[PDB]
């Protein structure tokens, strides 16, 4: 119900980020657009995703130097020491996701401020994502102006 | 109005846990994958290392790049000459090319030996020289994966007691002898009513060679075999024998016969046994049965000071001519070395037996100057950590580590959902 | 004071989060109520560190292979490796504690939108835990229907 | 009226810092503890290990499992006979049981033995069988840590010179003699006026045997003990001697009395010392005093292939029989092994000498199919990394790590609070 | 454009946290004053960094125990050994640092709450760093009150 | 009016990326840096550490603490005496001090042996005691780096066969002997007419002296060394020869003419070489030419225990008088031994000998609560995981490792800006 929480759908139906409305002449039943051209986003994205490799080509440079003499294998040892390095990349993963998670999330929040500051304050922040217009003082192509839908 | 922007998932949207929330998204791309493995020879350091090689790696060579395997900004890398091999050189059988080796270096290539095949057709009473061949180069490969150094020491310190004595020839040795060992006779021991007076002699491994240190030295401990007692006095008296005591007196190599049995080959007649052992430098001492008497005079000087594990490369001929695997075997019985070994045979560019293509592309890891592993699977650059199969020991540096792909773990990617607090 | 800072308490006294209001005639003394029924919460902090276990399962199940051959213990290798591995675990607490630390202080955040989406924009978000509610338009039990106390 | 939600702790509430702020709480619950340890033997693979057993681990015996330590599921995977040892299969004393004990595993339990200890009142001449028992179950387990199978070579190659000799035989073993050694004798040989010529004989370790493999062989180079040289010249003259050698005469074992003084206890009159040596495969020379002459015949065969610390376990008899502790201390002075010891006696279930409460309880980890790490104090599963002591060597697998309980780090319950920023 | 985001400057300029104003009479040029005496920073930024060592002095405790007995220094393997730990120290680095950006951004937001909440709500939250405020209802020393700039 | 708070950097400001966002600053404070290192001795733990000494570490010496390069609460942690050195102790040349060492600590400092120096100018046929001396001290801290504790064992179990010889005296040894070993001479043996009867002679290194337990010892095997035959023939008959075996009869050490040649330097006459071999416990035989007999009578006992590397320290005398380095080269060639030097000469306190500063500044580690590593490089405390060179080995504990500055990590500081998202 508006940035901080994600719901599901069945069947067919797309995915994402969309456009919402609420009430009316009470009460309401709800009405959902087609997205938004929402394009600062996958700017924004692929900008992120483009950023991890700098943890990840840091994983890739360490691999550490060994000398065995030995002509058979040390398979438990290779595998412990395999099982030691998965380790380790576990939790590189686990952060490269929470630092995106975070940025992500905090860009979401870098896009519906956006929103709240162009109609102001029309706005009224319901928090972020959501908020409360009055069609009193604000009407349609004020509408089309600032939601951009 | 209320107006907000609700983020929903599908049956095709998939979680991922972060410490610091989580995250949605259809697809992921992996964070790693495996790093290729390359066959063949190559090094970590491209500016300490050393091969030792033959006409397959010699520059001077008058048919060069042809009579090559490798480039020559590699070829400059090796001490090589057209027909020279580390055994031949131990021994400088008649007429046969005498190359002092001699290199530093921490990883070493040894890419020679096929100039002493069978086909060599080396006579000289060798009992079985692929044998005297495998115990040599193995005691080699022994003592350069803990030397930085390597040279040949074509002469040591010797001298005989007797004085009557004389050295020898075989018309089966060319109808001269070996460089080493040295080999002393006495003209008057006479089976039927002479026996001559015990030969004493002595021998210095020496504690440096010009500007190589001299901690451990590769020598041969030579013998004589009969088949029997009866055999033998048709030439000596009682029982054979030869023996090598330190200068404390304890009896390090040999063949007494007065303690074990005979075991020459029926009716082979008189052969000799070239077993390889490693001794320190030191002053040690020989005593022999009167007529014969038996000297080392070569060696291969080694340090202590370290090395990498080894590259040994191998060195036969083409079909068409004799050869034999002794140096495999030889590099397969002992630590820390490594074989290299072509799929096909080896078909030659300016010879038959000069410049094949195989050996070519296995070499030519010689080669680049980003190598960081090398396993006795072949060598790798460092991409990943990860290697689909095990990287097959002896290695040594940076090497991968075999996981199962399934292991991997994988990164969000395609559109994604963040996701945080228990929402509810 | 609401929700990003923490305040103490001596002698008796129950710790936790509460109810509160401020001023009146000009000006007010404040009067802090008896907690709310916050439900919702306890459901979460048992979702919560419930979920940690992932984590913990993940370290519980690394232990590397090993193989001494020899009859006398390796006391000082024992615990240098054994204090590696204490060490390994510090942080791996240090982080499920952020990410709780991060995920309960982002669901105590999704806790006052529902009180600041009810009645609205009569709330007027002083920011999260806490808001600004005139004595003109809403009264009593229009503040028995929203704060649930 | 400005209405906040305010966050408040008390002086029993305690903060916990994290990286991304810090947390309120009351209580702690411990991230993790320790993992409880076993008594006795067990192991982490069970397709890859072997037991050797005896009457204790034996099926076909006519009264399992009341004559069992073990279930039969465990007890599939023994090879064991009813009265056997591998020393007695060494040795095959006269009627005694002769089980050519093979298998391979890398994990290897030995609970055998006792069908040999004092109590078995062999004679034939021996020393003090307990210490030909520890010597020899050393070399054995000195050579199990290593390899993979092991199997009995049940008969050596060999051969005598002496073509007048004969084999022993003596009212102190049972009216004939061991299996091995072999005994062989000359009649007329006769302190007085006659003493024979010199006997010699040879004999092969070979290099595998059936689908076994041997890098490794154990034997006895056995030797005669007597008080003196006059004791001993009442039969030969001189000194007594007897003496191996390899193929290059290096001397391995034997006693020859012309280098070194006499040791036989006074009045014992003659003895014998079984003594064992690890050798290579290979032809062993012999060496004897004229009248008789001894020889290998068995030996335990083994790879050097690998394997794992092995777990030895404690084979004595109830109270009332005659036990020892040899393959306890031979246990105990030997690298990679690992003994299993009861704490009370042996208290059978069909016998009293089959069938014991401890025992089963103590073998019941051979048993599971989760056992993690193997370690002299015992055994554990994968629960945690952590154990309250130290887990005691030699140990193998995913081996826990004592730290002291104040160290393991702890997560926060009950009420919680978070914070953030300085607040200020 | 107001604490989610950095902006930069060239030639001279200092950097930091300002004071800044919007339009006016339709339309305005904006006007940015020189810093607010935002002492209460300093005086976090003091106690953060002041912090870290908490983890810095933990990092530096922490020294495995070794024994050589060979007389010629084993290069690779000590610079395995000490790439590994500079590697370890790098994620380290990466977490205190978040652990400050968080903190640090966690507490800029724990001072533009001082501003949203003493004059409102006339202040009308723009989001953070940022407000919508009227000359209308509130001027020139109600305005030197709140922002105190 | 919208009014906000903007952020904005410089050229002169830099971000520095978190795994949580990022941050912007001008300056960075790094978050280690290198551990200082101190030359010299020192211990990690206090209360497991023994020293050997002299009068340089004895407070019972009258000239205490200017005579001592130690102060008190250290020189309480040695076992010294005042001339003592654990050689002296070894043989006891007459008119020596006799000292019984005895200590048990992981960390052992060996500070001493000047008093058996050239300067001593002990003769007794010493073939070259610095010589003696480096072979001496290297089994002994070949032995102290796999041992707890130490001690002279001061009379070994030693018997004759001979009942007529008698014991030996030179001008040359103040005209008496060595404590260790001992000499035996026959009377009647003249090379004109009589040659006498061969010596035995057996001795026995215990398994244990008194508290201290005996895995392994330190003895001297010592024979005589003659220019030549004619020589020797002057004395003997034939070869001189004297030799050491085990109870099994194989030979250890000694020297035996009839096998290797002679090696007394010309014209020096009679001379002895004392080499020092590691023996475990156990009976030990002894065959000599008639007229002598030479039987070790001392050893120095070591457990196979465990123990830490040692730290033997540069004992020579000052300027004035004749030292050597013996026990320098002893510490380099031996593994697991540290040395100490000084980087100037002795310059004592009370004599010239006794209380240098620079040494009582490099042994003042000895000293501290608080060291945690003990490298060839000297030693540290915990303050950083890093050094700024390499800790040469030998070494042990919590040792530091060298990275280069650029690699050491940094934090930021000063004005600090934060960063999240891509602010776009
Ligand atoms: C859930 O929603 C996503 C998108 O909102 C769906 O993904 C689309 O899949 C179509 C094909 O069916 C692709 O052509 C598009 O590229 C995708 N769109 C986006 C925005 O990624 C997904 O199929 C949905 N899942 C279900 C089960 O309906
Ligand atoms: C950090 O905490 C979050 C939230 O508590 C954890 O997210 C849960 O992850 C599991 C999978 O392990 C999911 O099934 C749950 O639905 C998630 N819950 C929520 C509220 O998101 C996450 O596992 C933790 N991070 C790590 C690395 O363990
Ligand atoms: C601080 O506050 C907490 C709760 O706000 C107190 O904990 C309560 O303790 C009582 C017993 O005294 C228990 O029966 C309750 O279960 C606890 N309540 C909660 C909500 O956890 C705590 O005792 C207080 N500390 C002090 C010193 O007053
Ligand atoms: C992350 O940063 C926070 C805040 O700077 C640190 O929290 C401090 O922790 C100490 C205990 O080490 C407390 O005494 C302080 O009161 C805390 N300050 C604040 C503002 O919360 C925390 O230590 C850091 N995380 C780690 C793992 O070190
Ligand atoms: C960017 O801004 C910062 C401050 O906003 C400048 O730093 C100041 O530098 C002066 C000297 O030029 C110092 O005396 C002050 O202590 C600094 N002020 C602060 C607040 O730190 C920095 O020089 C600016 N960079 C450029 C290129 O203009
Ligand atoms: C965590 O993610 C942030 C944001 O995606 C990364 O920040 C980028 O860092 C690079 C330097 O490696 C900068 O050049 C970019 O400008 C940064 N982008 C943003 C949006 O801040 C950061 O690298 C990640 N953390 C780690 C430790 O890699
Ligand atoms: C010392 C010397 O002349 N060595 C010749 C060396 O074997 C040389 O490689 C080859 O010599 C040959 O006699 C041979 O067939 O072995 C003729 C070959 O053409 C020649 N090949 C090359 C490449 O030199
Ligand atoms: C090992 C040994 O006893 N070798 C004897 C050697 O074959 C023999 O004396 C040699 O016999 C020869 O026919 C030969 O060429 O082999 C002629 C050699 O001159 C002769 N050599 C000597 C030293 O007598
Ligand atoms: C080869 C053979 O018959 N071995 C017998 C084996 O010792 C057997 O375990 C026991 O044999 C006995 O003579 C003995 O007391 O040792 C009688 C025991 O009842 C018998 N016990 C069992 C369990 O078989
Ligand atoms: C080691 C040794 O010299 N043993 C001699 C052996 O005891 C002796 O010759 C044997 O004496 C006996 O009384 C006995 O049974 O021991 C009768 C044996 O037939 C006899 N054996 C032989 C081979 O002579
Ligand atoms: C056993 C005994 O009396 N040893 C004397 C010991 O060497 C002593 O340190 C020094 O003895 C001297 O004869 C010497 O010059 O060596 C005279 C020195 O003054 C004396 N020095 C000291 C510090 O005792
Ligand atoms: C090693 C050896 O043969 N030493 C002989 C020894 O020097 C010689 O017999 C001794 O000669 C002396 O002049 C001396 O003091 O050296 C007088 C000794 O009494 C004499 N010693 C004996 C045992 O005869
Ligand atoms: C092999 As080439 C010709 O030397
Ligand atoms: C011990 As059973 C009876 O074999
Ligand atoms: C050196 As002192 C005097 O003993």
């Amino acid at each position: 119900f508006g940035l901080l929480f994600v719901g599901f759908v069945a069947g067919g139906v797309a995915g994402g980020y969309f456009w919402g409305r609420s009430n009316g002449g009470g009460g309401g039943a709800s009405v959902s657009s087609t997205q938004a051209g929402f394009d600062k986003i996958g700017k924004d994205i692929q900008q992120l995703r483009n950023d991890t490799n700098a943890a990840i080509e840091g994983f890739n440079g360490r691999i550490a130097h060994d000398e065995q003499a030995i002509k058979n294998l040390a398979k438990e040892i290779e595998d412990a020491r395999a099982e030691a390095l998965v380790g380790e990349l576990g939790i590189i993963r686990s952060l490269i996701v929470a630092n995106i998670s975070m940025n992500l999330k905090e860009s979401l929040y870098e896009l519906a401020n956006q929103i709240t500051k162009r109609g102001g304050g029309i706005a009224q922040e319901a928090g972020p994502g959501c908020w409360y217009v009055d069609s009193e003082n604000c009407d349609a192509s004020c509408k089309e102006y600032i939601f951009n839908f | 109005e209320l107006i907000c922007i609700v983020q929903r998932v599908n049956e095709s949207f998939s979680l991922h846990s972060g410490f610091g929330g989580n995250v949605y998204s259809m697809k992921t791309e992996p964070m790693t994958g495996f790093t290729n493995v390359t066959k063949g020879a190559s090094v970590i350091n491209q500016k300490d290392w050393i091969g030792f090689g033959d006409s397959r790696t010699d520059l001077t060579n008058d048919q060069f790049p042809a009579s090559s395997d490798v480039p020559l900004a590699v070829a400059k890398k090796f001490r090589s000459l057209s027909g020279a091999s580390l055994m031949l050189s131990a021994f400088g059988p008649p007429g046969k090319v005498d190359y002092l080796y001699q290199g530093c270096g921490k990883e070493k290539v040894f890419y020679e030996g096929v100039n002493w095949s069978p086909e060599a057709g080396i006579d000289c009473f060798g009992s079985n020289w692929t044998q005297t061949k495998k115990d040599f180069y193995s005691r080699i490969y022994e003592a350069a994966r803990s030397s930085t150094c390597m040279t040949l020491v074509n002469s040591l310190d010797t001298k005989i007691s007797s004085t009557t004595a004389t050295a020898g020839t075989a018309s089966s040795c060319s109808s001269s002898w070996m460089k080493s060992p040295l080999w002393y006779a006495e003209s008057s021991v006479n089976p039927p009513q002479v026996c001559g007076t015990e030969q004493s002699a002595t021998f210095t491994l020496p504690t440096s060679f010009g500007i190589y240190k001299c901690n451990k030295h590769v020598v041969q401990l030579c013998y004589f075999v009969y088949e029997n007692k009866a055999k033998f006095n048709t030439f000596g008296c009682g029982d054979y024998y030869q023996n090598y005591y330190d200068g404390n007196g304890n009896l390090i190599g040999g063949m007494d016969n007065r303690v074990a049995a005979y075991r020459g080959i029926a009716n082979a007649g008189v052969k000799i046994e070239c077993p390889s052992k490693i001794l320190n430098p030191g002053t040690y001492s020989i005593k022999s049965t009167p007529r014969f008497l038996l000297v080392p005079k070569r060696s291969y000087c080694f340090d202590t000071d370290g090395g990498y594990p080894i590259q040994v490369v191998q060195s036969e001929w083409s079909a068409s001519r004799r050869s034999d695997n002794a140096t495999e075997e030889a590099c397969l019985q002992t630590e820390g070395c490594i074989f290299i070994k072509k799929t096909t045979p080896y078909v030659g560019e300016a010879d038959d037996n000069h410049g094949d293509i195989e050996m070519r592309q296995l070499l030519s890891g010689l080669g680049n100057n980003d190598t960081v592993c090398v396993s006795q699977s072949g060598y790798t650059k460092g991409e990943t950590p990860f290697v689909k199969d095990y990287l097959s020991p002896p290695k040594y540096g940076r090497c991968q580590l075999k996981t199962d792909s399934g292991r991997i773990p994988t990164l969000p990617s395609g559109l994604i959902i963040p996701q945080a607090g228990t929402d509810s």
